[PDB]
RNA sequence: GUGUAGUAUCUGUU
RNA sequence: AACAGAUACUGACACAGUCCCUUU
């Protein structure tokens, strides 16, 4: 059974899914990508004067309530 | 196998332990039943590895004889890194074909 | 049509800088983590200078790093949490000079994902258990121990998940023998979801939670869970059991705070702010990274701030309760991404921009002049000062920010070099890169003769330093000696009438004369073995030895002395000769291990070497023969398992195996070359002379060949002195000169020099090859600025009636912080500033300088010519006003115009452009230009008020980031689209787009290869290269011919040649420090070669972090036509059976391989 | 599925039986022609050969609107090992449309075909995903990936 | 030959 | 549309298997 083993995954929508939590899902990703990788961090990081733990440290606390309220 | 839908796999947290296939299994991949090509061992969850189950088949749970592996379209398509590919229903085709045995 | 990626310098930023004892000796050293590449660092203890010992690669995004090692044990491991949903530990080979996989397991899916661990790393500090946790929900515990054997073994993963929560930092706590626990900083967000107001989103807070892992249950569960006050970053581990408390401490936004669990009221400390500080008192302040210094006396930890301050934080405690906490300022250094302090007295800041610094701690700063400040005191300041308990020893040089390169010939040289732009903020400099070693020249003393030949023998074997130095003239001698005073002696004992055609070293303290009419031996004791060739035909050549003096005469008249323990001289009663002469000839080093030198070289005007025995039974008989391309010019045999090098008359230079027949050659690129054996870093290497310095030294088994950076020089000879103890006494130029080889400076010699801002791009003035530089920060102020800011704050504190009469606004305004010392005084989010730079290449002096105003970005930069006037240089700035950047929008933009007469050396105001969005690309064509203002694309010409637009086109999908262009046609590059076609038609004064590409993608920048072909990047490490369809007529979509993945963002793609003679190639840079370039097969076969090779190597030889380099070079899009050649070079450094297995896969020798795999990197680069 | 490598260069010599064989007439011949699809898909990844495979999955797209559930498996094969082979972008195009399209029948078919794909490799879909147009109260642009420097 | 899951197409009665 | 009958097809589907806790 595959609906199963999607059903697990955290991230995973269906017929009855709306747009703005797909688009929190979509936001709260990348937040994740950009931690992960380094260079882009670098590029974050120099695209405005701020040290790397400030820019990690602001990505972390948007990631609670991104895309502002639901409806 | 994947010619029977009513199968359920554990696919929990695999361990340290290695699976094992029979005499009638050996040689085929755990998930499409392909001969072509092992890449990768195959581990089950402490769980299922656990008394009088220790060191069966993976797939219809007969005494082990070879180790198992994943095919290598498996290993590609990163199907090796779910869980514990150990089978744990019993299946419509084996009852109804011990019962009409035993008739 | 394949690519072949190499590499020419590696990345050298570092993110992880974990320590401990991973040689297994008393000695301790650093593991550093660059993007991709994994390094080992031993910092010697005695001269403060590092070293580096290994530079393995792993082909994989390394998230995590730590350390431990067992309960009794001595040797650490290495942990590394990656892409891969791997769990790997490795451990380092002495012997073997490689890292080791000890264990791998698997519990996910590979990328940076959101609900697969990787991310977080804490480990037991007893090392019973390891802990990896993902940033949400995903958090298994494993649990280390040994065997009989002595063998680490790990144990199936414990799983502790966790729905709807999000993880800041977790840590191991330190308990002492109990049951291990782990401390995290989770927040909840399973409400706030589900709140339309919104307020939900408010008064949620951090909880600090301990998580308990039960050995007798073998399961994992979470204890105590404590509603925090403040939001933490990131938690220190506070060393418990018998030594100093339990608990951990959380750093948050201008506090510090003590917890601990069971019985404990908190104790907090405000942190210290600097004085007279320029800041905007609206922000924060937060610690950035922390170490441990813990002792048998007592332990202390260290802290670095935003600004770059150092703490310094002891504890104070009652028997087993803590009562408070004393911060007190140790010194200030440059902003770090990691410290470690080790013993013997060493701090390790790795900055996370620019270079790296090696202190040394002299002072551990107590009951000193400054004061200290505690917790239990009821906003605390502080004077920042210059270094007192810090003394620097050592400098690692780095690229890092590397933001535009430009590879030109604006010097005078015949080989181009490379004109980099990095750096960021007020440590931002301009480096000028060429390939070669550097060169340090120190004393210069004339000599007024035409000198031949030197050498540096020294008065004894035991003696440390070269006390003969015998300068030879066309028809007299100069003989010199070390010391303070470098003098000429009179009473040495050698009859100075002859020249010298070479010092031997017979005895221990024994040299002899050679000249053209013999050779007189004068042995440091009153004792002269003289033995002279009457004649006409004299001595021509001469091979010196420790204990031989091999020498010949005309026609190939050879003759042989050995030395006997008596000290006298054994000549042999044979004097073969052959049909032609000796062009070169010369002995090798006595080694320990065989009696003497081994065998003789000769070479021969018939082009043929032999290579004679120097067994007294066959004595002056050969016993093989070897042919060479050309006339022979030298046979000089390097040491460390040998080989020997061979001078031609052309210049290429031949390495021959060792052998007394020929065996694998190897060859590299009019004049005559000649070698010298010199001692190189503890490494005996080789001096060639083609046609510039050419050594090549044996680093670490490998092979290199890289020249010396400096003008033609002519002869050279070892230096050994207290002062300069590896260095070399060369002749040029008919003067003495004195070079100094320390540092090793492989390739790419660096001179800087230093900017104000960060740079964002330069062009070169084509008439005088000067540069146009623009720099820009976000966040900053310009010097009018601050300092009309400084003044109102020292009026306002002199008014602040502190006595009305107050004498500290003398010192506050005498009071000037060098920026590069202690950084800039960031303000706020809307906040810009730039200035303009004309600056010499040749010699880093600035020619002219222009300050903008504040709120002025500059973006772009362009000189041009317009068709209204002649001879008449412009130059073109784009620049924003009121921009902002999360919450994007930007109110107007302006374009500058100056005019850059005097030999481009002035920039005199002409006019400004008012615009409607900011400009971010200027490309002249046609005698005029493009400018690209938000979505839309104009034509502009100059005027006399302003600039005139003539053509636009308003379909360009969104923001336009740079501009190309050839011809007629022009590349747009956008955003998030990859790449429009558009043609400008001059008749009818239309801009029509007319091909544009399929997949989206974030371009940073593009090169035109040919007149259908672009190369553009990506901001996530992407390289693609698109081609038009022939049957375009400029609906049309271009299509993909190529795909890559660097694993870094690249900012510059050039297509040049790096190498006299050699082949144009595509060089391109990155963000992170890595130099690469990109070329193609000369050959089918070539190409079918590489790629079974790398089909091998990929089968047999996996990524060390258990990562799939074809899934790793896949990441974004499919691979395409590229060749990864860092896996093919990988080969070089197997084990010798798995090289002859895959050899053999490849119906080849490894030695073939080695050959064909080296050919291809030395003839492109 | 047996030649995994040397089978680059028979794709272009059974390309026209394929696309004959998916064509809408008879269910067990799109099953099967899928079954080859996906196996090719599989077996020629690695060795840029999507351009052919991009025809291949234009024709097969429009066999995913079935009922009987052995074609569907089929389907499905084809469908992920041809975002294997050729990557998840042209995947995530095809399957952008439909995602949030009025008929419930279509909606959930979408729905598994863009979890299938979301599962296996997501961090690509993170640079793949498209521009949205923030609303009045909700942003929906993600700003960070616009700074230029 | 038999049994375990499914599918397609025809024919009759409402 | 529902009830029923008939004929074709797919799943490298399977063939005394065997029970491997059945507790005092
Ligand atoms: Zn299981
Ligand atoms: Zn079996
Ligand atoms: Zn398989």
């Amino acid at each position: 059974q595959l609906e199963h083993l999607q059903s697990k995954y955290i991230g995973t929508g269906h017929a009855d899914t709306t747009k703005w939590e797909w688009l929190v899902n979509q936001h709260r990703d990348s937040y994740c990508s950009y931690m992960g990788h380094f260079d882009l961090l670098n590029y974050f990081a120099i695209a405005e004067n701020e040290s790397k733990a400030r820019v990690r440290f602001n990505l972390m606390e948007k990631m609670l309530q991104p895309c502002g309220p639901p409806a | 196998a994947k010619h029977h839908p009513d199968l359920i796999f554990c696919r929990k947290q695999a361990g340290v332990a290695i699976g094992r296939l029979c005499e009638k299994c050996d040689g085929k991949c755990v998930i499409c039943d392909s001969y072509v090509r092992p890449c990768t061992l195959v581990r089950i969850c402490d769980e299922c590895n656990y008394g009088s189950y220790q060191g069966r088949c993976v797939i219809c749970g007969g005494p082990g004889v070879s180790d198992a592996y994943y095919c290598k379209e498996c290993t590609i398509q990163e199907k090796d890194r779910d869980g514990c590919p150990k089978i744990v229903n019993l299946g419509s085709s084996k009852t109804d074909l011990f019962y009409e045995r035993k008739k | 049509m394949f690519l072949y990626n190499l590499t020419l310098q590696r990345a050298t930023g570092i993110s992880f800088a974990i320590h401990g004892n991973f040689s297994g000796t008393k000695q301790q050293e650093i593991v550093v983590s660059r993007g991709k590449i994994l390094e080992l660092l031993r910092p010697d203890p005695n001269t403060g200078k590092v070293h580096t010992l290994l530079t393995v690669e792993v082909f994989g995004v390394i998230r995590s790093l730590m350390a431990f090692r067992l309960t009794g044990g001595t040797k650490d491991y290495i942990v590394v949490g990656s892409d891969s949903g791997r769990i790997v530990i490795l451990e380092y080979q002495p012997s073997k000079n490689m890292f080791e996989k000890i264990h791998q397991e698997t519990f996910g899916k590979s990328g940076c994902r959101r609900i697969v661990p990787g991310q977080f790393l804490a480990v037991d500090p007893k090392g019973r258990a390891v802990m990896i946790s993902a940033i949400e929900k995903q958090k298994l515990v494993y649990i280390l121990n040994r065997d009989a054997a002595a063998r680490l073994t790990i144990s199936s993963p414990l799983e502790a998940h966790k729905a709807n929560t999000l993880v800041y930092h977790v840590v191991g706590v330190d308990v002492g023998f109990e049951n291990p626990m782990f401390a995290c900083l989770e927040m909840d967000y399973e409400e706030a979801d589900n709140d339309p107001t919104g307020e939900a989103a408010a008064n949620t807070q951090q909880t600090l939670t301990f998580y308990e892992l039960d050995l007798g249950l073998n399961h994992v569960v979470r204890k105590y869970s404590e509603p925090l006050e403040e939001h933490g970053n990131f938690l220190i581990t506070v060393p418990g059991g018998s030594d100093g408390p339990s608990g951990v401490l959380i750093c948050s936004e201008n506090y510090i705070t003590y917890k601990n669990f069971g019985d404990q009221p908190d104790i907090r400390c405000p942190i210290p702010r600097r004085r007279n500080d320029l800041d905007d008192p609206e922000r924060g302040m937060i610690f950035v990274c922390s170490a441990t210094h813990k002792t048998k006396s007592m332990f202390f930890f260290l802290a670095q701030t935003e600004q770059g301050d150092i703490f310094k934080i002891t504890l104070e405690t009652d028997e087993d309760m803590v009562t408070e906490i004393r911060l007190k300022y140790f010194d200030t250094v440059p902003v770090a991404a990691a410290m470690c302090v080790l013993k013997t007295g060493f701090l390790f800041v790795a900055s996370e921009f620019g270079n790296h610094y090696l202190y040394q701690i002299a002072h551990l700063g107590d009951d000193d002049e400054e004061p200290e400040f505690s917790s239990a005191m009821p906003t605390f300041f502080f004077q920042p000062r210059p270094l007192k308990n810090l003394v620097l020893v050592d400098e690692l040089d780095s690229l890092s920010p590397i933001l535009f390169c430009q590879i030109a010939d604006l010097a005078n040289e015949d080989t181009p070099q490379l004109y980099v732009a990095c750096g960021r903020g007020p440590r931002s400099s301009l480096r000028v890169l060429r390939h070669g070693l550097e060169v340090s020249e120190m004393a210069v003393s004339e000599l007024p003769g035409n000198p031949n030949a030197v050498w540096t023998v020294r008065r004894h074997i035991e003696d440390e330093f070269d006390a003969y130095i015998i300068v030879s003239f066309v028809n007299a001698t100069l003989v010199l000696s070390i010391g303070e005073t470098v003098e000429e002696v009179t009473d040495s004992g050698f009859l100075g009438t002859t020249p010298t055609l070479s010092c031997s070293l017979l005895g221990d303290d024994a040299l002899v004369q050679v000249y053209p009419d013999g050779i007189r031996h004068i042995r440091a004791d009153k004792r002269v073995n003289e033995w002279k060739t009457p004649g006409k035909k004299t001595i021509v050549k001469c091979a010196v030895n420790q204990r031989q003096v091999v020498i010949a005469l005309t026609g190939g008249e050879l003759v042989y002395f050995e030395m006997d323990p008596s000290g006298q001289l054994n000549e042999y009663t044979e004097r073969k000769e052959m049909s032609a002469d000796v062009v070169c000839m010369s002995l090798a080093n006595v080694p320990p291990g065989e009696q003497r030198s081994r065998f003789l070289a000769v070479g021969l005007v018939d082009n043929t070497v032999r290579i004679i025995s120097l067994d007294p039974s066959d004595c002056l008989q050969p016993l093989s023969m070897q042919a060479l391309p050309a006339q022979p010019e030298s046979l000089c045999i390097v040491e460390m398992f040998l080989y020997l090098n061979i001078g031609l008359q052309n210049g290429v230079l031949l390495r021959t195996v060792l052998d007394p027949v020929t065996g694998d050659l190897s060859d590299t690129r009019s004049r005559p070359v000649k070698l010298f054996r010199v001692r190189m870093q503890g490494q005996e290497a080789v001096l060639a002379m083609s046609s510039r310095s050419w050594l090549s030294y044996s680093y670490q088994s490998r092979f290199h060949l890289t020249p010396l950076s400096y003008e033609t020089l002519e002869f050279a000879s070892g230096f050994a002195s207290e002062q300069c103890p590896e260095g070399i006494v060369a002749i040029s130029t008919n003067t003495l000169r004195i070079l100094a080889l320390e540092k090793l400076g492989a390739v790419f010699n660096q001179v800087a020099f230093p900017l104000q801002y960060t740079p964002r791009k330069f062009v070169i003035h084509p008439e005088s090859n000067n540069l146009i530089i623009i720099e820009t920060d976000h966040n900053a102020y310009t010097e009018a600025t601050k300092a009309q800011r400084k003044q109102q704050m020292a009026e306002e504190m002199v008014e602040a009636a502190g006595e009305l009469a107050a004498e500290m606004a003398a010192a506050f305004l005498n009071e000037n912080l060098p920026e590069s010392i202690f950084g800039a005084p960031k303000a706020g989010n809307g906040q810009w500033a730039s200035v303009i730079r004309v600056m010499n290449p040749i010699q880093g002096n600035t020619l002219d300088l222009v300050q903008l105003e504040q709120n002025e970005a500059a973006f772009s930069v362009a000189v041009c010519r317009f068709s209204n006037t002649g001879e008449d240089w412009y130059v073109l700035v784009g620049v924003a006003k009121d921009l902002i950047l999360n919450p994007r929008s930007v109110a107007g933009g302006f374009v500058y115009t100056y005019k850059l007469v005097n030999n481009g050396e002035k920039l005199e105001f002409l006019h400004k452009t008012p615009v409607e969005e900011v400009p971010a690309a200027i490309a002249p064509f046609q005698g005029r230009v493009l400018i690209g203002v938000g979505k839309l694309l104009r034509v502009y010409d100059l005027g006399k008020k302003k600039l005139l637009r003539k053509c636009e086109n308003k379909h360009i999908a969104n923001y336009i980031s740079g501009i190309q262009t050839i011809g007629h046609r022009v590349i747009v590059s956008d955003v998030q689209e990859s790449f429009i076609w558009v043609r400008y038609k001059r008749n009818e004064n239309q801009l029509i787009i007319f091909a544009d590409d399929t997949y989206p993608r974030w371009v940073t920048t593009a090169s035109l290869l040919d007149y259908d072909t672009v190369a553009g990047a990506d901001k996530f490490g992407n390289i693609c290269v698109v081609r038009l369809p022939p049957n375009t007529n400029d609906s049309q979509k271009a299509e993909v011919i190529m795909n890559y993945h660097v694993g870094e963002t690249v900012l510059s793609l050039q297509k040049t040649t790096l190498i006299p003679g050699g082949s144009e190639s595509l060089v391109y840079t990155t963000l992170s420090g890595g130099i690469g370039i990109l070329v193609p097969f000369t050959s089918h076969e070539d190409h079918d070669f590489f790629q079974h090779v790398e089909m091998h190597l990929r089968s047999e030889h996996p990524p060390l972090c258990g990562r799939d380099h074809l899934s790793f070079r896949s990441y974004y899009f499919p691979v395409k036509n590229v060749i990864d050649g860092d896996l093919c070079e990988q080969f070089n450094s197997m084990e010798p059976n798995k090289q002859k297995n895959v050899s053999e896969e490849l119906d080849r020798t490894p030695p073939e391989v080695s050959k064909k795999l080296e050919d291809i990197r030395t003839r492109y680069a | 599925e047996y030649i995994g490598e040397m089978g680059k260069d028979y794709i272009y010599a059974v390309t026209p039986l394929l696309e004959d064989a998916l064509m809408d007439r008879d269910l067990v011949h799109r099953q099967t022609a899928s079954a080859v699809v996906q196996h090719m898909s599989l077996g020629v990844y690695g060795f840029g050969c999507e351009d052919s495979l991009n025809h291949l999955l234009n024709y097969v797209w429009p066999n995913v609107f079935e009922t009987s559930p052995h074609v569907i498996q089929a389907v499905m094969g084809a469908l992920e090992g041809l975002r294997v082979a050729i990557g998840p972008c042209r995947m995530l195009q095809y399957c952008l449309q439909g995602l949030f399209h009025p008929a419930r029948k279509v909606r959930d078919v979408y729905w598994k075909i863009y979890n299938s794909i979301y599962i296996g490799s997501q961090d690509a879909l993170i640079a793949h995903y498209p521009r949205i147009y923030n609303d009045d109260k909700n942003t929906y642009i993600r700003y960070e990936l616009d700074y230029i420097l």
